[PDB]
């Protein structure tokens, strides 16, 4: 069979960062169960504020909020900027 | 006799068990207690290894964390020296006892 | 590609499945996965980052959990977002307390 | 009986200097048994239940895993 | 041709230790000035994680009594932007900080202002080395578009005081291809290396028309020591009597050669140009060139002098000297150099080349 | 100002409702900081809900549901 990991992304994001330093396997698995569990708190909070405004349909406003209320300050302003640049990247 | 103050070789155990990271419950009796605690529950269940690892390893950070808070209270109470009464307090706040 | 589309690493297609198989909408915009996977990059960029400047700290080339332990619990920051989440095969800070000190 | 007694006290007192503690009262280790020993037992609860749950009579690591979940003491390295 | 003697190379390395005898009380004044200096840093809130980088630095090596006193600075980990693809000049934005160190709250917007960094270190020297007693320190000219921060303790000690940043970051990814120590010492010690910090020094572009930008370019001086105190292919090199080389020895040589003329020829205007460090990255690419402890042989003291001597006579008139780091940055760029003083120290070097150097008695 | 407007015997009226027989004079100022971090926190995310709704009238179920992102879950006015 087949497994649905991120572990390719997560060394590309590695030799994005340090391009030459190793990364050992259970420190993929940790960065994997992490991306899962981030990925599983952002869907599911995107899914509760979608819910409260009663809208079938996820958008990149509910992720940009669903990141302002999960994290933390000035780490979350960083990342809704990064956010906001990739989506207008995106669109062009 | 080459005796040591009773405070030093406690502070190189402290820099040496926090620079390591290693299990430092024995994983055979920490799996018996867990068969054993499962066996109570539904008889005759195979383990996969890896379970009993990641119950080792919560178990571990969880006592740590609790030992920290011991100590924070331990050290609260003008004392040096921590006290099952710590613990107690430390489960009560965090939610456990009550 | 998408995540050559958006000038991404993190898969968009993939994220783009897992939201219609995940069932957190029924619909699922176009933006959406995309915001998602820029941020997930972000937030691996920065902990890969201080993972990897730990490393050099402690003169690791690889990166084992203990500097993912070290580099989370160093920001109070990622402290404050992962503090109930136990890494595996991390240890702890190296703190002591200034009342133990002689 | 006495898998529980397998947890020693040089064990505990491993853990209290990975805790930073300096001194440690001779009561602190049925103490920290029983403490250890609830702990599992509301873990092994519920893992036993996904276990039932999944028609299986093989404990696996993801079943802790989203038993740690529920706890709300998440861990990772195990998925 | 004729390589030149061995036994006047070692003459003049003789002559390099008589220059070098003068230590014992230059090094305790500046020991004097950099503890008082530091002992009053510590009573400033603002800076309280400065400090002294550990590399007594001899940049010029022909005459030691000018000391070029550098201050490291530990700070946060650092988003660098590459400015006008100059491969060499960067601006500096600290990525994230939740710490909030004060380094950020001095900083201008988001690109740390070096001018202000320079500006404000400047008036805490001169206002903490007037109170200096028994040892007259005065504020020398911050003119010459450098570093400056001159200052003189109280005879011909004139010490050139720069502040650098220390980032423990990993390597910008212009210095990947860099540090070409591979094939010289190993890709193991190259990987070693790498795993070192880095270093942050200002220098606005002087392109025509740049003013008091705010750039900042990388420094390499820690590296450089570290593979002069290893520098054979052999890890004994110069400590055991089997293995006596002459990297060290050439190096000197050039660089007392270059700093000779570089006095003789001082007439204003030319001298600005050139430094040793351009020597010693051309010398860093003969060791490429001759990677072999026995291509650095006693008996080929004159030859690799000679090797020395051509190869940078060939970046001078090739006009390409690479950075040992960064492979994309020519240290012999048209426009920090004038066209006229390369032709003018090509000139003078084959000039002494071709008559036996009598230059060395 | 209004962490003035928290006042010394409010603090009291609160500590002996938890049950406090004895209060240093200290303990009012650090209850104001206290106090202070939570409600900027719960307004914090409040006011992100609030923003998200488009609008500029802050619910009820805004607050129920910061509070209860935040763990504190409170029952009786909406969700």
């Amino acid at each position: 069979s087949r497994k649905e990991s991120y572990s390719i992304y997560v060394y590309k994001v590695l030799k994005q960062v340090h391009p030459d330093t190793g990364i050992s396997s259970k420190a993929m698995g940790i960065m994997n169960s992490f991306v899962n569990d981030i990925f599983e708190r952002i869907a599911g909070e995107a899914s509760r504020l979608a819910h409260y405004n009663k809208r079938s349909t996820i958008t990149s406003r509910e992720i940009q909020t669903a990141v302002r209320l999960l994290l933390p300050g000035e780490l979350a302003k960083h990342a809704v900027s990064e956010g906001t640049k990739a989506v207008t990247k995106y669109t062009s | 006799p080459h005796r040591y103050r009773p405070g030093t070789v406690a502070l190189r155990e402290i820099r040496r068990y926090q620079k390591s990271t290693e299990l430092l419950i024995r994983k055979l009796p920490f799996q018996r207690l867990v068969r054993e605690i499962a066996q109570d529950f539904k008889t005759d269940l195979r383990f996969q290894s890896s379970a009993v690892m990641a119950l080792q390893e919560a178990c571990e950070a969880y006592l740590v964390g609790l030992f920290e808070d011991t100590n924070l209270c331990a050290i609260h109470a003008k004392r040096v020296t921590i006290m099952p009464k710590d613990i107690q307090l430390a489960r009560r706040i965090r939610g456990e006892r009550a | 590609t998408r995540s050559s589309r958006a000038g991404l690493q993190f898969p968009v297609g993939r994220v783009h499945r897992l939201l219609r198989k995940g069932n957190y909408s029924e619909r699922v915009g176009a933006g959406a996965p995309v915001y998602l996977a820029a941020v997930l990059e972000y937030l691996t960029a920065e902990i890969l980052e201080l993972a990897g400047n730990a490393a050099r700290d402690n003169k690791k080339t690889r990166i084992i959990p203990r500097h993912l332990q070290l580099a989370i619990r160093n920001d109070e920051e990622l402290n404050k977002l992962l503090g109930r989440v136990t890494i595996a095969q991390g240890g702890v800070l190296p703190n002591i307390q200034a009342v133990l000190l002689p | 009986r006495d898998n529980i007694q397998g947890i020693t006290k040089p064990a505990i007192r491993r853990l209290a200097r990975r805790g930073g503690v300096k001194r440690i009262s001779g009561l602190i280790y049925e103490e920290t048994r029983g403490v250890l020993k609830v702990f599992l037992e509301n873990v092994i609860r519920d893992a036993v239940t996904y276990t039932e749950h999944a028609k299986r009579k093989t404990v696996t690591a993801m079943d802790v895993v989203y038993a740690l979940k529920r706890q709300g003491r998440t861990l990772y390295g195990f998925g | 041709d004729a390589a030149p003697g061995a036994s006047k190379l070692r003459a003049v390395l003789e002559k390099l230790k008589l220059s070098r005898d003068d230590i014992s009380t230059a090094a305790g004044m500046v020991k004097g000035v950099v503890d008082h200096l530091l002992l009053r840093l510590k009573c400033d809130s603002a800076f309280r994680g400065v400090g002294l980088l550990n590399t007594y630095e001899h940049v010029k090596i022909s005459a030691p009594n000018e000391f070029d006193v550098m201050f490291k600075l530990e700070v946060p980990r650092i988003q660098l932007e590459e400015y006008s693809n100059t491969r060499a000049y960067y601006f500096v934005k600290f990525k994230r900080n939740p710490k909030e160190n004060p380094l950020s709250q001095f900083l201008e917007g988001e690109i740390l202002s070096a001018s202000k960094m320079l500006s404000k270190f400047r008036k805490i020297i001169k206002e903490e080395i007037n109170d200096i007693k028994d040892t007259d320190v005065i504020m020398k000219r911050k003119r010459g578009g450098s570093p400056a921060v001159t200052l003189l303790i109280s005879e011909k000690i004139s010490v050139d005081i720069t502040l650098a940043l220390e980032s423990k970051s990993s390597w910008p990814a212009s210095t990947q291809e860099g540090l070409r120590i591979q094939n010289w010492l190993s890709a193991k010690v190259r990987k070693q290396l790498r795993l070192k910090p880095f270093y942050l020094v200002p220098k606005h572009a002087k392109e025509g028309n740049g003013f008091q930008e705010e750039t900042w370019r990388l420094s390499f001086s820690h590296i450089e020591k570290e593979i002069l105190n290893n520098h054979g292919k052999s890890k004994t090199c110069c400590e055991n009597k089997e293995e006596k080389c002459c990297r060290k020895d050439c190096l000197k040589l050039m660089k007392y050669l270059l700093e000779q003329l570089k006095e003789r020829f001082k007439d204003k205007k030319h001298l600005d140009k050139f430094s040793s460090y351009h020597v010693k990255t051309a010398f860093f690419h003969v060791c490429t060139q001759n990677p072999q402890d026995s291509q650095w042989d006693r008996k080929d003291l004159g030859l690799c002098f000679d090797n020395c001597v051509t190869y940078f006579l060939q970046c001078l008139r090739t006009e390409k000297l690479e950075n040992y780091f960064i492979p994309e940055f020519n240290l012999f760029s048209s426009n920090l150099i004038d066209k006229r003083s390369k032709e003018f120290l090509t000139k003078q070097i084959e000039y002494e080349r071709n008559n036996e150097f009598p230059v060395f008695d």
